[PDB]
């Protein structure tokens, strides 16, 4: 009757790498006790940004699914990841529905992403036909055109290459600064429980 | 600048003195402190890290104390070798930029 | 056998460009980073940027847009290069080395200290 186990939340929080911004991996949680208090302690003094539910009270809770998005963005762009919000970031590569029900936590982490040399591994897409609804992912790489001459796999002026490259370097003020970002999305009060905290008989 | 020392200090032999870098939350409250020591006429050496440990070939003299946000370097039983200035140091985080701010430096003065 | 070498320099003028090189050996010169610092004489310190012993370098912003240092590992150097000069920017300057990982230094190596001084 109890799920007991443990939720491997250290494995989402402290995993080597993180997906880039267009292609944000999704993870499942079921079948454990999740103990929020090791979140706390990750960017403590960073506020948890939660959208429905009261960060202290979350404990006595217990969910139907949890889903948890992870990414790399910069600084200033962080603010682009609450609900409602409009942007390059918000429209081309990940958007939140006007009615999420999760929370959101950001932290600087300027200490092992970014590089003296310059880090060109994350990515973010610049140019789209139209916007993309919630909760969607495009890996697709197809040439993008604004004018009147077809693109035959070509660039230069009046094509261009959908895809752009952020560049972290360490000496760069907040904003300029790698922040990796963690969204945990689920629903209450619609389905048998499947993760949740302590609980007795 | 943005660490704060007093620009001088002194003491009589014997006395134990304190140093103080009074800093802020995004360079000394979440980042390490290290203190130099620089002699006049010479080139800026390492006396503590990591706000516990020391180098080869420092005595254990010198003693370090992380509160809040501020630090402290006491020097117990201070003596006539101690005629140097001290830095403070911590990487700092802000909204125009980023790096190892420094400190004011303190001119110490045995009598 | 842990040293960082430079040489010797005379006095300037404004806007003119000063170069100073650091040598390194004794260790394997292709694992560590080098900081830059500046000490103006009756001063505190600062420093100017970081560099992979083979690769780019990172400025801090203050000093940005006028500074230009490469690697050369051949002779283990590493020079720096200072563009528009100002009768303020008399100093000594420093090379240090750092631990392998950086972004939590412990400056031990230091240069013997280049003289600059800008006045007409």
């Amino acid at each position: 009757p109890n799920i007991t186990n443990l939720c491997p939340f250290d494995e989402v929080f402290n995993a080597t790498r993180f997906a880039s911004v267009y292609a944000w991996n999704r993870k499942r949680i079921s079948n454990c006790v999740a103990d929020y208090s090791v979140l706390y302690n990750l960017a403590p003094f960073f506020t948890f940004k939660c959208y429905g539910v009261s960060p202290t009270k979350l404990n006595d809770l217990c969910f139907t699914n949890v889903y948890a998005d992870s990414f790399v963005i910069r600084g200033d762009e962080v603010r682009q990841i609450a609900p409602g919000q409009t942007g390059k970031i918000a429209d081309y590569n990940y958007k939140l529905p006007d009615d999420f029900t999760g929370c959101v936590i950001a932290w600087n982490s300027n200490n092992l992403d970014s590089k003296v040399g310059g880090n060109y591994n994350y990515l973010y897409r610049l140019f789209r036909k139209s916007n993309l609804k919630p909760f969607e992912r495009d890996i697709s790489t197809e040439i993008y055109q604004a004018g009147n001459k077809p693109c035959n796999g070509v660039a230069g002026f009046n094509c261009y290459f959908p895809l752009r490259s952020y560049s972290f370097r360490p000496t760069y003020g907040v904003g300029h600064q790698p922040y990796r970002v963690v969204v945990l999305s689920f629903e209450l009060l619609h389905a048998p429980a499947t993760v949740c905290g302590p609980k007795k008989s | 600048s943005v660490l704060t020392q007093p620009p001088s200090a002194s003491g009589t032999p014997g006395q134990r003195v304190t140093i103080p870098c009074s800093g802020s939350s995004s360079n000394i409250g979440n980042n390490y402190v290290y203190w130099y020591q620089q002699l006049p006429g010479t080139a800026p050496k390492l006396l503590v890290y990591g706000n516990n440990q020391r180098p080869s070939g420092v005595p254990d003299r010198f003693s370090v104390s992380k509160s809040g946000t501020s630090a402290s370097l006491a020097i117990s039983g201070l003596r006539s070798e101690d005629e140097a200035d001290y830095y403070c140091a911590a990487w700092d985080d802000g909204l125009s930029g980023s790096g190892w701010v420094f400190g004011g430096g303190t001119k110490l003065t045995v009598l | 056998q842990v040293q960082l070498v430079q040489s010797g320099a005379e006095v300037k003028k404004p806007g003119a460009s000063l170069k100073v090189s650091c040598r390194a050996s004794g260790y394997t010169f292709t694992s560590h980073f080098i900081h830059w610092v500046r000490q103006a004489p009756g001063q505190g310190l600062e420093w100017m940027g970081i560099i992979n012993p083979s690769g780019g370098a990172s400025y801090a912003q203050n000093f940005r847009d006028r500074v230009t240092m490469t690697t050369d590992p051949s002779t283990s150097t590493v020079y720096m290069e200072l563009g528009s000069l100002r009768s303020e920017d008399t100093a000594v300057y420093y090379c240090a080395r750092a631990e392998g990982s950086s972004w939590l230094g412990w400056f031990d190596p230091w240069g013997q200290g280049t003289l600059v001084t800008v006045s007409s």
